[PDB]
RNA sequence: GAAGCCAGAGGAAACUCUGGUGGAGGCUCGCAGCGGUUCUGACGUGCAAAUCGAUCGUCAAAUCUGAGCAUGGGGGCGAAA
RNA sequence: UCGUGCCCCGUGUGGCGAAAGGGAAGCCGGUUAAUAUUCCGGCACCUGGAUGUGGGUUUUGCGCGGCAACGCAACUGAACGCGGAGACGACGGCGGGGGCCCCGGGCAGAGUUCUCUUUUCUUCUUAACGGUCUAUCACCCUGGAAACAGUUUGUCUGGAGAU
RNA sequence: AGGGAAGUCGGCAAAAUAGAUCCGUAACUUCGGGAAAAGGAUUGGCUCUAAGGGUUGGGCACGUGCGUGCGGUUAACAACCAACUUAGAACUGGUACGGACAGGGGGAAUCUGACUGUCUAAUUAAAACAUAGCAUUGCG
């Protein structure tokens, strides 16, 4: 049995465009097959995390599947994870009630300085 | 059990280079391949990625400091006379 | 409490006789479709007209 | 090529304009019989028993729908 | 061969804003008006209307390609010219 | 002063030490002091801050570190932040 | 290498109040033995973000707001002009004249020590890791702290490697041939 | 068989000893590759305007190598012959 | 409509340069004297465009479910921005998968057979493209751990929440 | 054959050594090495023995194949499956047992260059060159 194989290609050199494997036919034969690339994950953008329920495809693949498959139903689904998500929330809502409690610092401040000066 | 009297880190260099060379960059490899306590999470997880570049596997926080550890007394003693300046410039 | 190897197995032999209950109900309903194939045929007619 | 599990979805698609051609296979020995209808995009194979009823689905199937008997051996 | 582009054929090339128009022309607006009344090109409408522009609103007025190319060959144009 | 307040709370109070836990009495409004190590993260500090003037518990900044704080307390693990629920026999919430 | 290791450009910003700008990343530049910091701030006339790359200094980290101004702080990160500093701080990447981005005190482990001011002319009295004294503009802009990485000659290179390694990067001339190794036609000193 | 780690035996502790684990080094024997030390070697109008045989150096790197590109004689390039 | 104008924006500047870098998409069987992932047959895929049918959504106008990680055939989205992919070193041992090698039984064929050998050898295969059920890391919920625990060949992880 | 460097400018060339298991291994030393130092014992075939593994499987009381409430750590037991190493013993052939192939001669010193590396393609590979280390000069 001939169990040896050859590039189905013209290009002779491993390269990481030159990626085979090896396949049986319904004829019988051993033979190469060319593949492309695996799939690179998604990642978070805050902490780099792989992001979950999100395949790992070429670039140019996410363009042949539908909305729902590429992103999470929530705020920043498919960009940011859920502890990124939460993280943003919180530190949101926690900076912008201690401005309004610095604004309202401020103007009793500016209160106590014009009732010093009249 | 101590496999080697006084080489130690500096025993992959085998007879060559010198002793005092070897002396020298023994302390070096040893405190820039040592783990360091992370002044942000407090874990025992701080390790040299580059050239004065320390980063954290807990917290994910990167930090510039020395070539070989992660703070410089020049850089400390910096900081001591910083906050004393920054005390009497706002006094 | 912290399971045991039986239970594990246990636990695996019902998820596979779970999915062959599964395969052999969809091969009932398929065989009672075949058996009321002409009304189905009836009632495609009908929503086409 | 896709595989129908519904009598009443491979009825829609042998009734569909597309559907060029359908033919029998039988399999003797794993006893089944399998009905292969050819439309634009996707060959649809609905995968039954052997029966008098697998038969009798001829009936119900479209008269202009060209069908016919998957032979021994294909000759090229 | 070589893959297409989007937004390079069907309704982006058929039809045209009447902004494009105008600066296609090079006319100002009452004088687009004028010939358009006068030549009888007609307001259209596509299926879709972010196929040919996405700041398209329900006021975009549209036009065919090929009507404002005829128009590009109207003798009124060079008389506009030459009485400004 | 407070290392040993706190050690003697340790022997006869209840304590609950984590962040999670300290959610929990915060929420459950029984929690009397929370203590917050220097070294806790900004965002949880803030958090927890917010929780105790919601359910009007008093906090106490302690100048240590997560472990330093857990050493405190006499456990081997560090602490970021811990909540008291009972003082026992210490003036540790009299401040 | 990505960017150039500069400051942001003087504007009215940093000439009359502070701006605040986030470290998000320090990062390895070949051929240069100290760290560099991406810092982003905000374009205040436009809503798009400008991402900078400066020299870290030590004890800058990620996440870390920096502040650039007239009236920014006297923290490590900082960069303010020399008159609004006291005397005897040090400081990093300091221009030469105000709006060059900086230029002295830019390696490893160095800085640049203000001596004195005189005000009534505007002039600085700085002191360079060289032992040099030169006197620039007072509006001439420093980041406050000793620049990341010193200690880092202290280690001996000990293999021609590790010297081909950092020589290949930096482009500089390695091997190094005597010129009494040469032949007369070659150099002065051969023979 | 270097750091790091585990266990046992001592030491008030730092450390000491023993048995393992681990897999570092411009470390080492050595195949291919690259190179070219020796032989009263072959060959000497040769298979060859530098080849052949045995033997030899090196073999995880200052290792070997393709393509594209750059440097041009008052020059270039040169671990310098 | 004072009808022959007004408003918005800043980022710059073009081309060449890789049959080994990046990159949208094809497999099997057969066929010639000589070509074949190119021809023939079957079965697919990508890109772009136009416009229908079914289904979906909507009288609470732009879906519903799950505490959550998230799921489901759909489930509006211009300017202006943010992020991810493309997109990346060398070496060491460990684990999973394909192919190959090896062992046993069986059908069929071939060889050996002075003697022995229920013997030796050969065929026993399943592509792209899809459906469906599962696969280390990681993440989520409960709960709060010293008599510390889990754990890899390699000692890392845990009140910043482990088992 | 015998002798064993008596040959020759010169042990040039050839011969001898060689794998693996075990015993053992000096001076000197930058303590890392030297070191496979040196010097020794053994190796075939056959018939056995021993050691080193994996998978599955626990009794009651109720509701009804799962849910609780218990009870037990001799499963320290059974059933099935599985591959390659290591050690020990007897017997037996012998002129040979790493039976071909494959495969360090070793040691005492001196000079010399620190080492790894590089060059005179086509007469010179080296104490030459480079190297790390050290020292000096110039430049804000
Ligand atoms: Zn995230
Ligand atoms: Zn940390």
């Amino acid at each position: 049995a001939p169990t040896r194989v050859t590039y189905r290609r013209r290009n002779p050199y491993n390269t990481t465009s030159n990626r085979t494997r090896v396949i049986k036919t319904p004829g019988g034969q051993l033979r190469v097959l060319h593949i492309k690339k695996r799939g690179t994950a998604p990642k978070c953008g805050d902490c780099g995390i792989k992001l979950p329920g999100i395949p790992a495809l070429r670039p140019r693949e996410y363009a042949t599947i539908s909305k729902p498959k590429k992103t999470v139903q929530r705020a920043y689904g498919g960009s940011r994870c859920g502890n990124c998500v939460r993280d943003r929330i919180i530190r949101a809502f926690l900076i912008e009630e201690q401005k309004i409690v610095k604004k309202v610092l401020k103007e009793q401040s500016q209160a106590e300085k014009k009732a010093s000066k009249k | 059990s101590k496999r080697t009297k006084k080489v130690g880190i500096s025993g992959k260099y085998g007879t060559r280079y010198g002793a005092s060379l070897r002396k020298l960059v023994k302390k070096q490899e040893v405190t820039q391949h040592a783990r360091y306590t992370c002044t942000f999470c407090g874990k025992n997880s701080v390790r040299r990625t580059a050239v004065g570049i320390w980063s954290c596997k807990s917290c994910k926080k990167t930090m510039a400091g020395g070539a070989y550890t992660v703070s410089t007394p020049a850089a400390a003693a910096m900081r001591s006379t910083l906050r004393r300046l920054r005390e009497i410039t706002e006094a | 409490r912290r399971k045991t190897k039986a239970e594990r197995n246990r636990i695996k032999r019902r998820k596979e006789e779970e999915r062959k209950r599964k395969h052999e109900e969809a091969m009932k309903r398929k065989q009672q479709q075949l058996e009321q194939a002409k009304k189905i045929a009836a009632e495609v007619e009908e929503r086409e007209r | 090529p896709q595989e129908v599990s519904d009598i009443k979805k491979f009825i829609e698609i042998c009734r569909r304009k597309d559907a060029s051609s359908a033919r029998i296979k039988k399999n003797p020995k794993t006893q089944q019989i399998k009905f292969k209808v050819r439309c634009q995009r996707f060959l649809y194979t609905l995968v039954l028993k052997d029966s008098d009823k697998a038969e009798k689905l001829k009936q119900s199937l479209p008269p202009n729908l060209q069908i016919k008997d998957v032979p021994k051996r294909n000759k090229r | 061969g070589k893959a297409k582009k989007k937004g390079k054929s069907g309704a982006a090339r058929n039809y045209m804003t009447r902004t494009q128009a105008v600066k296609k022309l090079q006319l100002s607006l009452p004088d687009f008006r004028k010939l358009c009344i006068w030549k009888g090109i007609y307001p259209r409408e596509p299926r879709d209307r972010r196929k040919v522009n996405k700041s398209a609103t329900a006021s975009t007025t549209f036009y065919y390609t090929k009507d404002i190319q005829y128009l590009l060959h109207e003798p009124l144009l060079q008389k506009f010219r030459e009485q400004k | 002063s407070i290392g040993a307040k706190l050690a003697l709370v340790i022997k006869s109070g209840k304590v609950v030490l984590g962040y999670r836990s300290t959610l929990k009495a915060l929420r459950s409004g029984k929690a009397k002091l929370i203590l917050i190590a220097a070294n806790t993260p900004p965002l949880r500090k803030s958090e927890l801050e917010y929780y105790s003037m919601m359910s009007k518990t008093p906090v106490h900044h302690y100048s240590g570190t997560n472990i330093e704080l857990g050493t405190a307390c006499g456990k081997l693990f560090r602490c970021s932040t811990m909540a008291i629920l009972d003082a026992g026999d210490s003036d540790i919430l009299a401040d | 290498r990505k960017a150039p290791a500069k400051f942001r450009p003087l504007d009215y910003a940093e000439r009359h109040g502070y701006i605040r700008g986030i470290v998000k990343e320090i990062i390895h530049d070949p051929g240069r033995g100290a760290p560099l910091a991406r810092v982003v701030f905000r374009s205040p006339y436009k809503y798009k973000q400008i991402t900078e790359t400066f020299i870290a200094n030590e004890g800058m980290y990620t996440g870390q707001f920096i502040y650039a101004g007239k009236n920014a702080a006297l923290t490590v990160g900082n960069i303010l002009p020399l008159s609004s500093v006291p005397e005897g701080t040090v400081v990093s990447n300091v221009e030469e004249k105000p709006g060059d981005r900086g230029a002295l005190g830019r390696t490893s482990g160095n800085y640049v020590t203000v001596v004195g001011h005189n005000p009534d002319e505007g002039k600085t009295r700085i002191k360079l890791p060289s032992g040099a004294k030169k006197v620039v503009p007072s509006s001439s802009r420093g980041m406050i702290g000793i620049v990341a990485g010193g200690g880092r000659t202290d280690k001996p290179l000990l293999k021609a490697s590790r010297a081909k390694h950092k020589f290949a990067v930096k482009r500089n001339r390695w091997p190094k041939t005597r010129g009494v190794a040469m032949n007369p036609v070659d150099h002065p000193h051969g023979g």
